[PDB]
């Protein structure tokens, strides 16, 4: 079993910068890759962003291509999400996920999930 | 931490596979494995899923329980697998202070299998292994909780020994691989080996993770013992042939030795890959399993994007494939050219050559918890309560008398050490045609009989050259011997020609009068020889005594007829009688003398030498002296004298040959040849011819006197021209007589020319005279 | 399903140890894992000597200062699987920690299989563990067992010390004996190859374990008596219950005197496996580790009661099976014995301290200076305790442990190398009777980085050693040589080579050349001296008086003549050819003198020319005087008398021509043959073809004479001197008709020649010259 | 360590006869010797009984002998005294006591101790 914990969010105002984190315990991190999801209230939950097992290649969706970072980092066991020029559509709730037995993006069979993160961008 | 490929269900079984390469020197403290395996690793691990799922479709075997797994990795290192058992047991021993695991299928080396066995042991936890198989884990004593579908490595010691005798290869090299595996394999056949006269020219050892440095060494010492032994016995695994062969690549030495190997490399085809040329010719044994024909049915169909049970087939698909995937979750950037949608798994399909065995220890767990739970609930249908939790005793008692039918169709049964029975097949890599090499099957070993095709195997009677130290050098005379360095190896020297061949480590001398026969075993030859009628030379001297007893006749002739002589009438006749008889005797001597002196004759021929000179002599004596002493008388006075002087000479002839019997015997001058002479000693002739040196001087003392009254013609100076001629003779014959070493034709010649003289000059002038 | 005790200290930091406290499970109880009965020396004295230790470093406030230390001592009964199942206690609080306090590292065991055992499962969990009397040699390989040290040497130190103990005594056909495990295989493994090197044969190897019955025991004695009386020692690398097991095996069999064990340190100066066997172990020799006593441990271990030590939970159980008494009232009460137990009961009686305890305590030292050097490292000013050495790692105790340096109990100096092994030293022991029905060991010798020194006159008590073992008895004299069957080396069969041939090589002999022969001690085959001289020997030198003889005739005949010239007889026939035939004599004479010599150039120069020369210018006279008479009318142009002279000079010439050809044809030179083996000769060379041909001009010369002598026998002239000389030429005539023959089958060439022409020329000289003489006279 | 537990006690006429059961949980059970121990008002605790550790060896006081009887179970890890005959003298709570290191009983160390049960007697 494997338990994740995400943190870092906030209010930012619009154009500004965040850094979210997400943690998870056990000593298996490493074999599993690992991704992000959006889901505002009234729609549904979308992926943002993904990164192989061990870094090397990163997948990002076309909707926040170009402004959000994905990195990992095993000596730690965390994952990290740098989301920069803030826009007033992004407030939702993010989520951190892992996966082991996927297809090609944004097919991956994810089995672990976190709590859950509030983003408000300020206008 | 590792990961593990789990299935649940109602009764968990463990399992070791080897899917990495085993960690490397330099990187064995952290227990960093290698790159994935295929046929050792992951088909391993298809197979039992697949396995699984079909004992669980089944509703004859186990009904209404489900089959689990725990798979692990050992890498095909002991701290690993010793590791994945102490994740094994951990659920025991915190549940002392998860479901826990009945059983454990593998490894697949000895030398891991036997810290499994110990650690599972402790615990009552049975283990069977499909490919462990070294001798000393048949003994229940130590591993009391293992068994195993495979026979041990006797059979395969006496296998290899059988060939190497049929080949007649008695002096091999060998080498062996680290681990128990390796030791007792070579243990064993050089024990069994010493019995049949085959010698090992030496032993090495090596390790798997050897690097390239420690690879040459070895080769260079096979090399050191090159060009006797050509043959290797290999009890190696895989690994250490493969560096074998790289090693002579490196060095250049393809087709300078044939190698033997074992079930380690058996018919891999990466153990001979990029490096055919180096192996073309080898021999393995392997065991006997045919392949499996529904486990390829669902293993061609396998794709990384539907596989969601084995994460080492998501690095396996990249790693075969040598491409990346495009967004999967293991996408092991490394690799570039995208894998295609067309990759599919069935190119260059081999099957592992021992998937029947792995199948078969599954379904022998199967089956003894299937009469475990027979036995303990009898009418249940499930996990009833009397079998809650499972034993671990029960399980174990219940195993050893398992008995079923496997995928080949033959019959499962283990023996009371836990062994079950098989046999084995000989492959031959060879080169089929132009840049295509493979293995071939050749013969077969079961049971003690080994039948192998030579006629496929060198194609022909010029095989490879019989790997001997010493040639066999058994020419009849030549004799081996062995310096201290192995018996196999002697040096061979020829014997003396008078020595014979008493065995191949000792040469004996025959004994005096015999020689040794052509096939030097004994000897007994040489027979007397006599030539005394098939020599030339004697033969001669025969006619001049032949012709010259016609000579005597002739003086008998005119004598008898004549008597009107005054000078003959004056003469007395008894005398002349006397002394052509003499004469006659003396030339017949030689004729006695001369054909087979046996031993009659032979004392004959004694007293004739002596005889005929002696009474000859002394009638001259005595006419000579009654003429001095003229210058009794009766003619009846003379005849006496001398009978009474020839009377002492037959007494001393008596008393020579009383002395020395007569008899004949064997003379052996010289090796060479054996003759056979008369027992004549040199005093029994020295004594007789001295006689007549005193009969001799008085002629020549009385002949002095006669000189000076010349009367009735006669002859004075005859008489001293006679003893001037003997003397003469007499000393030319001393020398040669007793330097020679025949003495026989010197004896005869001057005997007959003796009495040639004496006839010839004392009785030619009354010849002409009469005519 | 029922656990064992442990025996256990509180403190700071924990380390735990595992002692053979039991005897280990028989055959048919190692399954269950039931142990056997207590130890006296392997098992009690190490738990007390470890605790009061422990104790003793807690009050030290040099050493670790503030910081108390506990422990927890487990049975590992010497068996493999007790103590996998006592180190998997030792590791399961980490293992339940990862998902009490916990062990930083382990002292023992004893043994080097149940170490490497122990040692597989403990490098996981990064824990050291030094041991102390575990020496086998496979476990200095750090690639494999890393997290292991100890403080004594491996055992190949031990193989080169009993190989040099066997090569020093003459031990050539010894029976080899070990026991199954690593120590054992790997001990006679050494040995094995040292041996093979030194030229040392083994008639056989045998293994055992030491948990087997009276029958394998039984049968290996059996297979060992049947190499006697050859191989009259065994060396036994076995453990101490091996050899015990042979001793008794050995009086249930009877035998007694028949073997000389050899040991190693399993068996060193243990008292408990010559116990009631000591008749069948007297004059055994063994080897041990160097180790002194250590006297405050004996200070402290005898005073301790059964009813006041509450440390030890196996105690009450030691003193009851020591004592053979039962505790009336004590909680661990054994009611199997009976008389109860004296409270005047003391252990000083029969009290013998193990004789490897100071490496034990070595081995708690060396661990501790580790953590206290650590300490100085990561928390330089502070004492005690401190959070950057909270928890203690395991890598930063190995390496600190790997450079430790301290004192040891015996004053030397404890320090490990790059293997993680210590030095030391080894002593020789001797088992023997002192006494009456009293035996004890006797240290006889000493063993130290490659020299061995030992003292001969205490083994043996004398200079008549034990008969070595030998295959084959040395029996070669300097004439025999050894052969070998093939099988061993140290086993041959000796036999005689030829007597002219000299010994080359130990292993054949080798024929020498023609002329030499082997000397005393067939090593060299000088050149046999040749014999030629002769002038001494009594044949020759006899014949030369003879010719001495004939000298005087010439001197006398020649003298006579000369002067009397004037008589008729003298004028009657011409003085040269007189004068010629006298030469001719003389020379004659000279060859047969000179024919006498050593065979030098210039002496066989002559010799040649001078044996055909004389008789053909001595004869030449006679031809030349029958010509002479011939050529009167009665004898019968050349009516020349001068002429008979120029006829002669020219034959005399023709004669020397053809002697010059001949040596020209073939030079003369000394030539040394061996007619036989022992027989060398040295003689000028000279072809029987040149001797010949000049006797064959001269036989025709003589028979040429004798035709004319014949003819003219009837003429009477110069008072009937024609009617003689016909005489001695018939005689001539007739001696080298007897000489030709006889000159060629004769062993003694030169005298015949020498005496054949003595007599002809006395003969000739004689019968010519007695006339003459007498007519002057 | 072991944890000790009681039972058997209660009310009983006078003359009667009574069992009582002391089982201890943990193993190394049969490594440690066992003892009674009973204890009434106006009076102090006083040992009536024990047993060493493999039995064989059982000690009672001067009081109870000839009525009680102690024994062992070390199959099913329980210890057993019987009382026969009893007297209304005997009422009093009684204790199980676990000792090891010991000497000449009654001078135990008793490492463990039980909960107790109450035993009344009734004319
Ligand atoms: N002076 C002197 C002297 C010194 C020693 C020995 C002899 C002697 O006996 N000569 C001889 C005479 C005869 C003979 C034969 C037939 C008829 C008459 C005589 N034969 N021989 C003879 C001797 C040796 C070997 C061969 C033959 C003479
Ligand atoms: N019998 C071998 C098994 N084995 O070794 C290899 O290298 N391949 C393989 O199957 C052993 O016991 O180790
Ligand atoms: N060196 C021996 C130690 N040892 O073995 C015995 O039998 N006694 C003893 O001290 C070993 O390596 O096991």
């Amino acid at each position: 079993q494997v338990q994740l914990v995400e943190s870092g969010g906030g209010l930012v105002q619009a154009g500004g910068s965040l850094r979210l984190s997400c943690a998870a315990s056990g000593r298996t991190f490493t074999s599993y890759a690992m991704g992000w999801f959006r889901q505002a209230p009234g729609k549904e939950r979308e992926s943002v962003a993904a990164i192989s097992s061990s870094g090397g290649s990163t997948h990002y969706a076309d909707s926040v291509k170009g402004r959000f970072t994905i990195s990992r980092d095993n000596s730690k066991n965390t994952v990290y999400l740098q989301m920069n020029s803030l826009k007033p559509e992004d407030t939702a709730v993010y989520y951190c996920a892992a996966a082991m037995y996927g297809s090609r993006w944004p097919d991956w069979e994810y089995d672990y999930w976190g709590q859950g993160t509030q983003v408000t961008v300020s206008s | 931490r590792r990961v593990v490929a789990h299935m649940p269900g109602d009764i968990i079984i463990g399992a070791l596979f080897s899917v990495h390469h085993q960690p490397t020197v330099d990187k064995v403290h952290e227990r960093k494995c290698g790159a994935v395996r295929e046929q050792y690793g992951i088909q391993r691990v298809e197979a039992m899923l697949h396995t699984l799922e079909r004992i669980n479709s089944d509703p004859t075997l186990l009904p209404n329980i489900t089959l689990g797994c725990e798979i692990r990795d050992s890498c095909w290192h002991s701290a690993v697998a010793l590791e994945q058992s102490i994740e094994f047991i951990r659920d025991s021993l915190i549940s002392s202070e998860k479901k826990p695991i009945v059983g454990v299928i593998g490894p697949g080396s000895s030398s891991v299998a036997i810290q499994v066995q110990n650690l599972l042991q402790l615990f009552n936890i049975p283990q069977i292994a499909y490919s462990a198989t070294s001798m000393d884990l048949s003994d229940k004593t130590l591993f009391k909780y293992f068994m195993r579908v495979v026979p041990s490595d006797a059979q395969q010691a006496r296998a290899m020994v059988d060939i190497v005798k049929r080949y007649n290869w008695t002096y091999v090299s060998a080498v062996h691989t680290e681990g128990n595996y390796g030791e007792s394999g070579m243990e064993a056949f050089k024990d069994m080996s010493a019995k049949e006269g085959i010698c090992i020219a030496h032993s090495y050892k090596i390790y798997s993770n050897a690097g390239e440095q420690s690879f040459d060494k070895l080769l260079k010492k096979l090399t050191s013992h090159l060009p006797k032994a050509r043959v290797v016995a290999c009890f190696c695994e895989g690994m250490t042939v493969r560096g074998l062969l790289m090693a002579m690549r490196r060095l250049g030495l393809a087709g300078e030795f044939l190698l033997l190997g074992s079930d380690g490399w058996a018919d891999r085809y990466d153990v001979t890959d990029g490096y055919q040329r180096e192996a073309v010719g080898g021999i393995t044994i392997k065991l006997q399993s045919p392949d499996v024909k529904w486990f390829d049915d669902y293993y061609l169909k396998l794709r990384p994007e539907t596989n969601h049970r084995n994460p080492w087939f998501q690095e396996f698909w990249q790693h075969r494939f040598q491409c990346r995937l495009e967004g999967f979750p293991q996408e092991n950037s490394k690799y570039n050219k995208t894998c295609n949608s067309s990759l599919t798994l069935k190119t260059h399909h081999v099957q592992d050559s021992k998937m029947g065995f792995v199948i078969n220890a599954i379904y022998s767990m199967a089956y003894g918890l299937h009469n475990m739970q027979m036995s303990l609930c009898p009418g249940y249908a499930g996990l009833c309560d009397a079998m809650k939790p499972i034993d671990g005793r029960k399980l174990l008692e219940s195993l050893m008398k398992t008995n079923f039918t496997g995928v080949s169709g033959d019959t499962i049964l283990f023996d009371e050490n836990g062994d079950s029975p098989g046999r084995y097949e000989i492959m031959n890599f060879k080169e089929m045609g132009k840049d295509y090499f493979d293995y071939i099957n050749v013969g077969s070993w079961d049971n003690g009989e080994l039948k192998m095709d030579d006629d496929e195997v060198w194609s022909k009677k010029s095989n490879i050259i019989r790997s001997v130290c010493s040639e066999p050098c058994e020419k009849g005379q030549i004799k081996v011997i062995r310096k201290g360095e192995v018996s196999c190896c002697w040096t061979c020297t020829p014997c003396k020609e008078n020595e014979y061949v008493f065995d191949e480590y000792t040469c004996k001398a025959c004994q005096l009068g015999s020689w040794p026969t052509d096939d030097l075993t004994g000897c007994d030859l040489i027979p007397v020889q006599y030539l005394r009628w098939g020599d030339p030379e004697p033969i001669a001297a025969v006619v001049f005594a032949c012709l010259g007893l016609l000579a005597t006749l002739f003086v008998t002739v005119v004598f008898i007829i004549y008597r009107d002589t005054p000078v003959v009438k004056s003469s007395s006749r008894e005398l002349c009688y006397i002394i052509l008889a003499g004469i006659c005797l003396g030339y017949l001597c030689t004729f006695c003398l001369i054909a087979k002196p046996k031993q009659i004759y032979c004392y004959l021929q004694r007293i004739g030498i002596g005889l005929s000179p002696a009474m000859s002599y002394s009638a001259l004596v005595t006419k000579t002296n009654r003429i001095a002493r003229i210058l009794f008388m009766s003619a009846c006075a003379q005849l006496v004298i001398a009978f009474i002087l020839i009377c002492i000479q037959l007494g001393i002839i008596v008393a020579l040959f009383i002395m020395e019997p007569p008899d004949i015997m064997h003379d052996y001058p010289s090796i060479r040849e054996v003759y056979l002479i008369c027992n004549t000693t040199n005093l029994g002739v020295v004594t007789p011819l001295g006689y007549n040196g005193l009969l001799i001087l008085s002629c020549t003392f009385y002949a002095f006197k006669t000189r000076n009254v010349p009367a009735n013609f006669n002859e004075a100076k005859y008489i001293a021209f006679t003893m001037y001629t003997t003397c003469i003779i007499w000393l030319a014959f001393v020398p040669i007589y007793f330097g020679s070493n025949y003495k026989i034709i010197t004896m005869c010649f001057s005997v007959s020319l003796s009495a040639t003289v004496a006839l010839g000059c004392m009785f030619v002038p009354k010849v002409y005279i009469i005519l």
